[PDB]
RNA sequence: ACCCAUAGUAGGCCUAAAAGCAGCCACCAAUUAAGAAAGCGUUCAAGCUCAACACCCACUACCUAAAAAAUCCCAAACAUAU
């Protein structure tokens, strides 16, 4: 059977959830420990790895591992530290062409689209999709002063939502 | 068997049969859902 | 290699600010004092009212006559509700609330003594009638199913229809009458006194040419 | 038509198909504008349950009907030759159609009742203990209402209630 | 004490680097080669909306498949309440 | 097939399917070899070799099932539905099971 | 068995003027 | 009806966690083709169908669905000659 999980690198835990799944089947915990952590040295911590544990008989598991998730190379091209959280009436970030050009040469790698040896195009398309799910609008040309403008007028909104927050939890304490 | 006027598959191994004169559904997996025509 | 088709689009269709529909009270606002003869009349023949589509696109039609009381419409609403999309569907009431005092008397009671007392209140509907209205983002197959459980669960025989589904109604009983190999028809004979006939007919008889039977609604006479 | 045949020799079993003599529809039908067989030949409306020399044609060698798509008939007189052929059955008027015998079982004896016209399986009918009113009168059905349409030389209609 | 990692927020650098695409610690974030090192067709890619079908050729790939797709989606929706 | 991934390729050793694809009569042995190539069935015993001795010889098709018993089954597909043969092959599976036990 | 009630309309008895 | 099922990605947001399937918004891309998912599912997981592809016609008629009382069923019967 094999286990899907994104999980960050290094971070391998006894806890839930990856505990109770690796016990149920009978699969050691701390052996799994062992050679994650080994395997995951030359990789910065807390990095999101899609991983696909090949879990065999007899319990023994190839970690496997890809490319981080699309998600997190364009939020950390962006900018931003989390999504849009309606997006399409909130854009929390702005990319180039050619920023999405250049993470399609790396997430291109990955052994999900390598098998299917499509043009590089066909992946491109992929990106630009999965941005505007994000809020991130990609943009043909982008200046310096042109990211700046946004970044004061998005401070003043960010704020607003937290005091918004707080009047939530008013109605949420009755309840 | 429960006696019902409207027979109903209620899952899809429940087959519809007829038999000694009357329409019946038999279910191998789930026994529960056989009926009888009323 | 499966044919595809083009999927109709809805974008020509709002939907209203309050989709469900609206609470129905018990008794009208204003209690009535008079009371009201049986007046059978106004669940008998066709409906002269509220005998077509207006906003929406499918609806429950009355195929019989018959009074809805509160409970009905409790059961109407509640069914709707549940069932409907609000994002995507709205329904009306095309119905008015009771306002039919019905009186009853004490339990136990001897004939005479003058009426009894009001009791509840009902709204007459005569067949052919729109009893509920929607409409919306949807396709007559998305409500037909709990437009139908709400319809066979009324007081008189009703189904649900679609714009469509009613005008071939309509076509096909006129297109029966037209190709009606039979020489004598009901109205034929009613209305020339025939064989002495209106001595066993209604005056409404007359109009209403053998289709109706006190509250009830025959389609398959011609 | 077309055979199988398992021949076991040497603890080894070899599966064939041999194709025999087919038959074929006899030259100049009455009407070839007709779709099925049966118009093409002006039956329709024109045999009954014992016509065997017609309904023989459309059956297994045990008795079981042939598919639609294969014999040509309209799905009405599909309907109409499966209920005559049922009924011929139960006359006893299909002596060789019988069905398959497994490990040449030797069935026991049933009691001889002669019967014609048999809607019903005979099993699957219970006794009319209350024959009620007669203006509620629980009848006993004879033929098929799939042959109402057969052409009457009587004045009076088939009775298919009795 | 658990939270997300760091997220590099200069303007100019932002605009300078392809930031995250050094996965490598020793690595370097990869400046952005100019115009003329990128082919035409990057520059006509369709970054708006998606075409309709008034807009999409009738003979087309993506013609076809858009259609596929509002099929599948119209299945569903009649479905949901069956 | 359901009722032949229920039953499984347990007893079964080594299946070959022989056809002249450029023939008319071999779309019951091509139908054959494409159901009991399924992940499905074949997982039920991996050791169970199938084969395709695609030829063009013009000799009809034939199915040979080598049982661990050593016992033999030869389909010839010329005049034979897929539906035939499925029908046949489980049956020798079901069969030679019990004789062994 | 049950005391019953009375009816509230009086008058109403004049016959057609003709 | 039969078959058949890979992939950005566990889309963000929310939430202790949400992974098609809490609720919130958006619903674009890969391959001939497979919904940011219709029904089930769970640990939020995983699993099982359905909607796609391929092979290629399942036959689908038309709307339909009921019953019990008390002395003892209640003419006999009958599908065929104008
Ligand atoms: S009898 Fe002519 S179509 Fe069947």
């Amino acid at each position: 059977g094999v286990i899907r999980a994104i999980v960050r690198a290094g971070l391998a835990m006894p806890g839930p959830p990856l505990g109770p799944v690796l016990g149920q089947r009978g699969v050691s915990i701390n052996q799994f420990c062992k050679e994650f952590n080994e395997r995951t040295k030359d990789i910065k911590e807390g990095i999101p790895l899609p991983t696909k544990i090949l879990v065999k008989p007899d319990r023994t598991f190839e970690i496997k591992i890809g490319q981080p998730t699309v998600s997190y190379f364009l939020k950390a091209a962006a900018g931003i530290e989390k999504g849009a959280r309606q997006t399409g009436k909130e854009v929390a970030g702005l990319v180039t062409l050619k920023h999405v050009y250049e993470i399609a040469r790396i997430k291109a790698q990955d052994e999900a689209f390598a098998l299917q040896d499509v043009p590089l195009s066909s992946v491109v398309r992929s990106i630009i999709g999965s941005a505007r799910s994000l809020g991130i609008r990609v943009v043909k040309d982008l200046s310096s002063e042109e990211l700046a403008a946004f970044q004061k007028e998005r401070a003043i909104f960010l704020a607003a939502q937290k005091e918004a927050d707080l009047a939530a939890q008013e109605e949420a304490a009755k309840k | 068997f429960k006696n019902k006027t409207v027979l109903k598959k209620r899952c899809k191994d429940c087959y519809l049969v007829k038999r000694r004169g009357r329409w019946y559904v038999y279910c191998k997996t789930h026994p529960r859902h056989k009926q009888r025509q009323m | 290699v499966k044919t595809l088709l083009p999927v109709p689009s809805f974008e020509d269709v709002s939907i209203p600010e309050k989709p469900k529909l609206r609470f129905i009270e018990r008794a009208p606002l204003v209690p009535k004092v008079r009371r009201e003869p049986k007046n059978l009349s106004d669940i008998r023949g066709p409906s002269t009212e509220a005998t077509e589509f207006t906003e929406g696109n499918f609806a429950i039609l009355a195929l019989g006559g018959g009074y809805l009381h509160w409970g009905h419409f409790e059961m109407m609403r509640l069914t709707i509700n549940r069932s409907m999309d609000p994002k995507n569907m709205f329904a009306i009431w095309r119905v008015p609330a009771p306002f039919k005092p019905i009186t009853r008397k004490s339990v136990g009671h001897r004939m005479g003594g003058g009426k009894g007392a009001i009791d509840h209140y009902v709204t007459p509907v005569k067949a052919g009638r729109l009893v509920v209205e929607m409409g919306g983002r949807c396709e007559f197959e998305e409500v037909q199913g709990f437009l139908d459980q709400v319809a066979h669960k009324l007081p008189f025989a009703a189904k649900a229809v679609s714009r469509g589904t009613l005008e071939k109604m309509r076509k096909d009983q006129e297109e029966r009458e037209r190709n009606n190999q039979n020489p004598w028809t009901f109205e034929r004979i009613a209305t020339a006194n025939m064989l002495g006939i209106r001595k066993v007919l209604s005056p409404y008889d007359l109009t209403h040419k053998g289709k109706y039977w006190g509250k009830f609604y025959m389609p398959k006479r011609v | 038509f077309r055979e199988v045949v398992e021949t076991q020799e040497g603890k080894t079993t070899i599966i064939e198909g041999r194709i025999t003599a087919t038959p074929k529809e006899s030259p100049n039908p009455p009407n070839p504008s007709g779709q099925c067989p049966i118009c093409r030949w002006n039956l329709k409306h024109k045999y009954n349950y014992d016509d065997v020399l017609l309904l023989s044609q459309f059956i297994r060698p045990h008795g079981g009907m042939l598919p639609r798509k294969i014999t040509g008939l309209c799905q009405e007189e599909h309907r109409k030759i499966e209920e005559c052929v049922k009924m011929a059955h139960r006359a006893g008027l299909l002596p060789n159609h019988r069905p398959r015998l497994p490990e040449g079982v030797v069935p026991k004896s049933k009691p001889q009742l002669n019967r014609y016209l048999t809607r019903w399986a005979p099993g699957s009918v219970k006794p009319i203990y209350k024959k009620g009113p007669r203006w509620n009168r629980v009848r006993m059905p004879v033929g098929s209402p799939l042959l109402r349409d057969n052409v009457c030389y009587s004045r009076t209609p088939w009775k298919l209630y009795h | 004490a658990l939270k997300d990692p760091d997220v590099c927020t200069d303007p100019v650098q932002l605009t300078t680097y392809a930031m995250g695409v050094n996965i490598y610690k020793e690595g370097q974030d990869v400046p952005l080669k100019p115009d003329a090192e990128y082919p035409e067709w990057l520059f006509e890619m369709n970054l708006g909306p998606p075409k309709t079908l008034e807009e999409l050729d009738p003979e087309s790939r993506e013609y076809w498949r858009r259609l596929r797709k509002q099929n599948i989606w119209r299945h569903n929706r009649l479905s949901k309440n069956k | 097939a359901a009722a032949l991934a229920r039953l499984g390729l347990r007893p079964v050793k080594q299946v070959r399917v022989q056809f002249c694809p450029f023939e008319k009569n071999v779309e019951s042995t091509r139908t054959f070899l494409q159901t009991v190539s399924s992940e499905k069935v074949r997982s039920t015993n991996l050791n169970c070799s199938v084969i395709a001795d695609v030829r063009h010889d013009g000799s009809e098709p034939c199915v040979d099932v080598l049982f661990g018993d050593g016992h033999r089954l030869i389909m010839r597909g010329a005049h034979l539905t897929a539906l035939e043969m499925l029908t046949a092959f489980a049956s020798h599976i079901r069969a030679r099971d019990a004789a062994g036990s | 068995k049950k005391s019953g009630g009375s009816s509230k309309n009086l008058g109403g008895k004049s016959s057609g003027r003709r």
